[PDB]
């Protein structure tokens, strides 16, 4: 038993989004049961937003009462949301899950899409060069960032590399922050202060994977000493 | 980014083997390469650099050991300081002669 | 309308002890169908125990379930790494069903100082007319820390979101990162920008400023 | 495990060892290694005068007898050296005092 | 209420040993009231000897029976207590309270003497010179002793001066330990570094304060420098 | 005969929290005649709390008792720093009664490195015949230490008492003496003396030694 999530991975709010919870393997037609969907916003809970039984049985929530609509295709073996009214606030991960009968809830779960309501459009992510200002304590070591701005959705993958192409392992990565409708990441990275006070190497190159632009800009050191 | 002064000491006229020492003061920055010569050959031996301190300006001083006959030879010694791709050499010999 | 509201939010636990979540409930649920589920950041949310008494396939006998009526305790013996996630209580009982807040499980560690690193926004990207100052506090515990800006004397408020990490596999810390944003005009009106840390492992706090025109 | 006697030992610039604009200045160096115990008192004389300004004493660091070295620095004028003054280097050990004569005279 | 203690301070093995436990302000005339003898060896827990209660009735340890005898004087309002058969092992200080009633036991109790049962005798402590042979490593702060040796009984106060007559707070005091008849310990002193390689004071005299001489060798210090 | 065991022996807790002394008999004691007593170093025992129930004049009602047959609990609210002694628990109703071992309840601290220090014989002390080396250890915790003599690559067992000082009351730290005593003429047959220290808080075990003649 598996699910499968499809979807518009962005849509424009006050508008109509529809999603398909595909599905294979079983068929709504014994008692008990039912297909149900689950979202949670980023840093929130979970959230219910309707289930529908069988013999075209639907429930909704009354917070969200007269604004979600419930369909079912046996045909296809696929049920079908829609969704009207789309705010900002609602953007989060939806889920379906299968009850395998009145005591086993959402046995099976799937894997879920990002749907982003953001008012404006997917343009490339901006890079921007941090340099640090830290004087009179060197401490144990130096860190130089890389501010990764004006990027949707949020799917970035940092990588640090030296002037000759080499490979650091930073790990340090940031979650976005939604803000003015467009999401915020900052990325750094920590590096001996030896080898700034060493190789001729003055500066690294930051480099984003995003699926709208294959820019790469480099972060100067500020050199210490 | 300032030029490191060269300076090189010399024994006293009238008497102490004896030491050398070449310092170089208000250079930016800490990293800083001092070596010896004699009568235009490479030291390979003899000679040992003391850890830089700090006086913001910095101080490096390097010690050679030197015999009294080589020099009461007239033997030419130099200090070579390599700071920011710029070489400086100081000659010096006998005052006395 | 069922109200779900789980205490504590956040609990430090150490591996091979034993960790009690507690689940509360606005009203009695009939017939205690109560189900707990265990979801983990970035995979999908799995059931474990389903009416509160009955584990479900492929669940380990180590989780346990034990209370009825308004009150619901979960009881795993043999705490591991992999089980510090967050565990939700739900009840399929209501018709439309409710979820609660949930509760997240960190494992714990001793107090570290934490770094605290400032990066003063670069000239291109003044030319952009909007100014980003970044406050990076690293390697502290536990999550709870306070960051506060002060300009100019002038304590900011409103206009901070802040970011915080996930704790660290390998090195059980956490990291949290701060970013201010003002208006160019407003940037060049004033001197010095400065972020505050306190931690609990501090016996002061400690803070980093730099001037306008040295970086 | 022993207590060894200091040595005395005067560094003076050459002939072409003065720099910078006139009136020029130059650096003498007085030190002692091999000596204990560790602390010890340098001072500067000039015809008999005791030097109490422009000079700095390097803090004593190590170099089986355990051993030390001090180094001291003291700047001159290139118009007092030219006058055939003599600098000697006063070394207080265990109330002892060495003295060492250096002079431009050939 | 309160009780005091009288006895020898010094026993030979396999002697007679008596105690006296003086008491004022009550009598042995009530039901329940009783008198109890406890002792303790350095380093170990109370033991109980035996306990007598009112009309001439005692009580007696099996493990210690046929050993011990309990005699009361209501002239005197002292309890006698009888040792025989005196061995090392047994050397601890014996303490007497008073029970008031059945359920109230040792409710005040006295402050009790050290019987030493040694086959020696108390002779003048001895001092040993002892000078430091730590090399390579003087961390932050180097200490110097004093070894007090053969003195009976355990009653020793250590104080450390300067060559000038100053004073020093060491509090730094070890208890001893019976070896081979006799009672040896050990104490030191903390001093700063600095002070050490300094002043020309070369020396430093140990002081001891023990009822059999006032003997007071001085250790000379190893300087540091 | 009652034979009463009392565990843990040492126990760390901090001022402020609670303590709980455990109580072990043998067998079961009529009427439920048990008694807790409270001794300081140097001064004389005190009663406390007699019949396990009924505090006693001059005591504070922060301590309190409970329990029965053959299990008895102490416990203490609101601890003290002068309250950091043994504790021993006596029963009345033997006749002849028994005392137990005893718990010794010391202040938690955190591990600090200590200093080892070995004083050879001075030459006055081997004109006695006699040679006593001196193994110092100070500011170490917990009070739990090994310390192994060992000359000549030979391993020394049988001939060291060794010396514990009490906690300080100021440091809270611990200190131990080890004597090592051997026959004059052994002591001219052996040329290095050394004794090993362990500790929790070091990574590797730290070894001081002296060469015969140099000291
Ligand atoms: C690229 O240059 C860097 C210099 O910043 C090299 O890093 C040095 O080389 C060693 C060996 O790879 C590294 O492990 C150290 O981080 C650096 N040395 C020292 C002494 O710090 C780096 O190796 C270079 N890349 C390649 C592929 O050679
Ligand atoms: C006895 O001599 C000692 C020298 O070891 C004196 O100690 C010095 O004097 C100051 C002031 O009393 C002390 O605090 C320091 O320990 C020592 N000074 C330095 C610079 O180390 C000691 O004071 C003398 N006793 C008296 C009463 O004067």
């Amino acid at each position: 038993v598996t699910l499968k999530e499809s979807g518009p991975t962005l849509v424009k709010p006050t508008q109509t989004l529809t999603l398909t919870c595909t599905f294979s393997g079983f068929s709504l037609t014994t008692t008990g049961e039912g297909v149900g969907w689950i979202r949670q916003p980023p840093g929130k809970a979970l959230e219910f937003l309707a289930f529908i039984y069988w013999n075209d049985a639907k429930r909704y929530n009354p917070s969200l009462q007269s604004r979600l609509t419930i369909t079912k295709d046996a045909s296809k073996k696929q049920v079908v949301l829609t969704l009207t009214n789309l705010d900002p606030v609602d953007t989060a991960t939806y889920y379906c899950a299968r009850t395998s009968g009145w005591d086993i809830e959402f046995e099976y779960w799937g894997q879920g899409t990002l749907v982003t309501v953001s008012s404006g459009s997917a343009s490339a992510p901006t890079l921007f060069p941090l340099v640090s200002c830290e004087n009179s304590s060197p401490s144990s070591t130096v860190a130089v960032g890389c501010l990764a701005q004006d990027f949707l959705p949020d799917s970035i993958t940092f990588s640090w590399k030296y002037k000759n192409n080499s490979d650091i392992s930073s790990t340090r990565g940031f979650p976005s922050v939604l803000r003015g409708g467009k999401y915020a990441a900052t990325s750094q990275v920590l590096l001996p202060s030896k080898d700034v006070m060493q190789g001729t190497d003055e500066h690294v190159v930051c480099k984003v994977q995003h699926p709208n632009g294959n820019k790469e800009k480099d972060v100067p050191l500020p050199v210490v000493i | 980014e300032m030029n490191p002064n060269v300076n090189v000491f010399v024994p006293p006229r009238d008497g102490f083997k004896s030491k050398l020492i070449c310092e170089a003061t208000n250079f930016t920055p800490k990293p800083i390469t001092v070596s010896w010569l004699k009568d235009g050959k490479l030291v390979e031996s003899g000679f040992t650099t003391d850890p830089v301190t700090i006086e913001q300006t910095y101080k490096v001083i390097s010690t050679l050991t030197i015999s009294e006959i080589d020099w009461l030879n007239l033997n030419v010694y130099t200090c070579r300081v390599d700071h920011r791709g710029l070489t400086f050499l100081k000659n010096v010999s006998s005052t006395c002669a | 309308e069922i109200v779900l509201t789980q205490s504590p939010g956040t609990l430090s636990l150490s591996p091979g002890e034993r960790a009690t979540l507690s689940c509360r409930a606005s009203e009695t649920v009939s017939n205690d169908k109560v189900a707990w589920y265990q979801q983990k950041p970035g995979q999908a949310p799995r059931l474990l125990i389903y009416g509160a008494s009955s584990r479900a396939t492929g669940i380990p006998d180590r989780f346990s379930g034990s209370g009825s009526g308004t009150d619901f305790t979960l009881s795993i013996s043999g705490l591991e790494p992999e089980d510090f996630v967050v565990y939700y209580c739900q009840q399929y009982a209501s018709s439309p069903r409710t979820f609660g807040q949930g509760t997240k499980v960190e494992i714990k560690r001793t107090v570290a100082a934490p770094s605290v690193f400032i990066f003063p926004p670069s000239d291109e990207q003044l030319k952009s007319g909007t100014a980003s100052v970044v406050c990076l506090l690293n390697n502290f515990y536990p999550r709870e820390a306070k960051v506060q800006w002060k300009v100019d004397n002038a304590l900011q408020s409103g206009n901070s979101q802040e970011s915080v990490t996930e704790q660290d596999s390998k090195d059980s810390t956490y990291s949290l990162s701060s970013t201010l944003t003002l208006s160019k005009a407003d940037y060049e009106k004033h001197k010095v920008y400065a972020c505050e840390v306190t931690h609990q492992g501090l016996s002061s706090p400690v803070t980093k400023s730099f001037n306008r025109g040295e970086c």
